[PDB]
């Protein structure tokens, strides 16, 4: 239990490590505590990430909806939970993903990647801001 | 200011039906009553990073008919991007300190969108970005469909050939979907089919479309038969089986065609339209090409002149 | 705080996360507890990884030596440190390293990399089984 | 059997002084008393993946002088590795089912070592692997030094030119360091210096070496002057300033040489040895080349025969 | 004399079961008891007009193991056909005045047959002609099957990969069809299917074959699993979608195999057999290659000697 910062609770299994990798959460001097494969109650098994002295905007919290929709984000101060929130699907995913169209201008030029997000038939479709092609989020890779 | 004053023209997906009708109305006006000095004191860049005949020459002709000056290049090989390794971003960052608008064609999808992020207050007009969009083609296409059918709603429209890489059909299908009651027939090899983002868009809007294996199936129904070239320069070698036109239209296939039916093709054609079609009253691809002058004059007017024309 | 398993202590800062990637440690269903940027009496800051019911492969502790020489590996059973040890620097490291000599045959062909490792002056010199070139391990750090 | 029977010959680093002496004594006897049927019923692969004149032709001649047959290639371009994408590993895996030994030269460092992992019981002889090792060159080199100097101890040896990429001098320096009291003079451009791993070996054996910027500095002291070609096919483009020989030996530079001194060069030379050197008593690069026959015969006889009796 | 004395070896279609059995029995004896002077005073041409590793090197090694000499070329580029415009006909007309037999591989179908019309009394051995025939591959193939399975009858044989352009499987299927009760499984992309002329032959002999879209469908039933490379150098550009192996064998696919099953591949492999297959008891492509020596020795001995006595 931390004094101040953020606790990302109810992360599904095998997702916690990916979130660390993807949003580069370990690139800081702040104390981080990670529980993986912990027992839950509402979920059975879960992952858990606590980061001291670090806060997530609503947009940052929304970026998690892609990987942990049912996650809980506790903002914490003076050992107290002073705010709780849930990922709601965001309108855009910027920077972290790589457009899978090999002929897109985003690969050759000094811009950040950017995709519009939409629900499509129990899948999430990503539409590249630049080349406007659309992909299953499954086939849009990270970096 | 008119709705399109100082606007970037990148994708049909960003334009409303009212925008499209505005271009068309302006096109009619300047065709009837040319304003040879409307764009005097404008200097416009024409930057083509891949090949063009119609789009570049009609655009530059349009600029001159409106009194504007033109600078640019038809080939990137002798720009500093071609020989010194400069990015496209830096290229746009400098050119946008020179001119009043940038017309650009480029072999990578999204190049035009990118340019807008570096052109500051200078509008970018997309003359084609890879297999993505071709919004000025659509504008002349719409003008042509209007001219010959008298309307843009409740039409039967067949699109034939390479629908996957046809930036023309991506833009045109999106544009026609903004009108009511239009019906689509897609005649393509499976490997070059219309992309799912286009079909999804249609389904969402409740528009009727169907896949067909032949021109003859739909010939009796169609008002517009839009033929395309296989985009061989876009093909993955895995798709090289499709280089040759799978569907060839000849004069003989036009027997049961409606008297209103026009054959369109954004050009160039290879063999998908036989020369014997040229002489038939259904042939309208050259008329169509000529209409690019009026669509492109109109677009330039609306982007560079704040007042609606008369 | 576990019952049976492994505790890798005294991992230097910003290395803990790099160890989880390489050793695929989070690809288990076993409970894992990770502390990053933990305070240390000996080191000031350190990282720490606990894996229940799991022990390292001998290559992993061999691999552990160059990443984190000062690291400490504790074996635990019945909540007791039944085994504690410092990574022994072997003489041979196979499979995970990439020769920095771009003209080395090991790049083009289906063989496992293999290096002879020895302490040299200040750093560690790593000598390729194939091209017979020797490198500071700082050069083999990135690949 | 003899110590070298059925052994791979990959690197000087895996050979002892006794091994090198064995090849030399065997080479002396074969030069004196030839054994034309020694390798009868042997078939040996000669597989060159980069250019060669001396190494391949002396090797194949040696096989023939001993009565063996030869198969292989001088270019990889018409092998299945060259046209059908086959790995070197699979290539060695199948050729090792045909022949009694494999002679291989290859542009990548390590290729000969790799080959041993796929050749099973078939000995591999390294005719050169990238800029790494050239053990048979060293064998003939040592043989030539022994012949002209009467010894392999207490020599003064200058090595000149491209020492970084010279697989010749990597192997030769390692060999001469297995003997006592040798002294080395390294005359090389700073960008093409002798590699540190060689120097470290010299240090941990307490062997004296020094760097010099001129042949003149050492001419009066050397027993062997070993000239090298700049290995341009191995240079990084950042090293293209060194493409031209930095040190050019001509006949006039030899005025203060020891009478017994010999000029060696593994060959080919470009400009580092002027042709006016050829007629002097010091020139010995062609005699050295000639000695490839006896060293390579010697090595083959020792690897493919359990025992030899003079 | 023996049935094959002075015979051209062009196509499996011209050979009887008895002929194939003769080469196999002869190959078994030569493997057991070698005849190093069998072809003494013979000179044989090895003329490869396209790439080869196994076929050319095993062939030349075989000639040498039998005591014959070898002349020829591995590339046609420095022949007078390559530089002075000479026909293949004139080329064969003159080489047939020099040698006792001609081994030829060529990129056009029919070249070996054509050669026989110009070679007079000099036997021609087809080392591969375009995508048509590969009779010596089949000889070693049959030898390997016989060795591992104890028979050439009542086998279950899967052939996988590029069957359209695979001269290997054209010849092998024709050969195995001369034996009784064999059953075939053809696993191939539809564009690279087994040619109809092969299937027609199977039909008119009442031989069971079937098509399958997966190795797993047949793994538990097959005695021989014969993998092939996609022959990219023969593909029409319309067939470039098939350039990549469609079926990839790895060690895990072998869990339900018959214990006696062997994985064959005429080689080279690209990706159709993963390297983790190599260490399993089923991998037998290198042993198969090895057998090229005994089949090719056998064929040479039978064509150039009237009679052989073990
Ligand atoms: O620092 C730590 C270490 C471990 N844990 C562990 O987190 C787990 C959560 O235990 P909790 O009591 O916090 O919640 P819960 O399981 O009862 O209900 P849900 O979260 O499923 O809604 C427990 O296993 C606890 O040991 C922390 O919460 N913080
Ligand atoms: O199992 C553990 C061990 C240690 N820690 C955390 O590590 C911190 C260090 O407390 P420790 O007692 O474990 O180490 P140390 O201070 O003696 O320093 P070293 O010389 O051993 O490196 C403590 O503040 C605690 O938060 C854990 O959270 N869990
Ligand atoms: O190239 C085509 O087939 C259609 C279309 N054609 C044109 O715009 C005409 P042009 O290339 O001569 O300017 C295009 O997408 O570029
Ligand atoms: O090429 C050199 O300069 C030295 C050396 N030269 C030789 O081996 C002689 P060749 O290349 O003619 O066989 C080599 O490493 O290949
Ligand atoms: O090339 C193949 O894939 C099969 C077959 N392979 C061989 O004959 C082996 P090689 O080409 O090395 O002589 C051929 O037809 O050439
Ligand atoms: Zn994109
Ligand atoms: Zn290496």
């Amino acid at each position: 239990a931390i004094k101040r910062g953020t606790v990302i609770d109810h992360i599904p299994a095998q997702i916690g490590f990916k979130l660390l990798s993807l949003f580069k959460l370990t690139e800081t001097d702040q104390r981080i505590t990670i529980g993986l494969n912990l027992p839950s109650g509402e979920m059975g098994r879960k992952d858990l990430i606590k980061i001291e002295n670090t806060f997530l905007s609503e947009d940052q919290v929304d970026q998690l909806a892609l990987y942990a929709p049912q996650a809980t984000v506790n903002r914490i101060d003076n050992y107290e939970v002073v705010g709780k929130s849930r990922p709601s699907l965001p309108e855009r995913i910027d920077n972290v993903l790589v457009c899978p169209n090999s002929n897109c201008i985003s690969h050759a030029e000094p811009v950040s990647s950017s995709f519009a997000v939409r629900k499509r038939a129990n899948d999430i479709a990503l539409k590249c801001k630049y080349c406007e092609k659309e992909f299953s989020h499954n086939v849009v890779l990270a970096n | 200011a008119n709705p399109l004053y100082q606007k970037h023209i990148i994708s049909i997906n960003d334009l409303s039906r009212d925008d499209l009708n505005l271009v068309l109305a302006t096109a009619a006006k300047l065709k009837a009553n040319p304003q040879p000095e409307l764009l005097k004191h404008k200097v416009i860049a024409s930057c083509f990073f891949e090949a063009s005949t119609r789009t570049r020459l009609s655009f530059e002709t349009s600029m001159h008919r409106l009194g504007a000056s033109v600078v640019g290049f038809s080939d990137s090989a002798n720009t500093s991007l071609g020989k010194k390794g400069e990015t496209l971003a830096d290229t746009i960052s400098v050119i946008s300190t020179y001119v009043d608008a940038i017309v650009m064609r480029h072999p990578q999808e999204g190049a035009a969108r990118l340019a807008t992020e570096f052109s500051g207050n200078v509008p970018v007009l997309n003359a084609g970005d890879g297999s993505n969009q071709h919004p000025t083609q659509t504008l002349l296409d719409l003008f042509t469909i209007q001219e010959t059918q008298g309307r843009l709603d409740n039409l039967h429209v067949a699109m034939v050939g390479d629908l996957k890489y046809g930036r023309t059909v991506h833009s045109l299908t999106q544009a026609l979907a903004k009108f009511d009651g239009n019906r689509f027939y897609f005649i393509a090899p499976d490997a070059l089919a219309m992309p799912q983002y286009i079909l999804d868009m249609l389904d969402e809007k409740g528009i009727a479309w169907s896949l067909h294996s032949s021109i003859e199936e739909v010939m009796a129904e169609v008002d517009i038969l839009y033929m395309t070239r296989v985009q061989k320069e876009r093909l993955d070698p895995s798709e090289y089986a499709n280089v040759k036109a799978q569907f060839v239209l000849r004069a003989s296939d036009l027997h049961n065609a409606k008297a209103n039916m026009k054959v369109l093709h954004p050009l160039p054609r290879v063999d998908e339209i036989a020369t014997d079609v040229d002489k038939t009253p259904h042939a309208w691809y050259f008329q169509q090409a000529g209409n690019g002058i009026f669509a492109r004059q109109a677009l330039l007017a609306l982007v560079l002149n704040r007042d609606l024309v008369l």
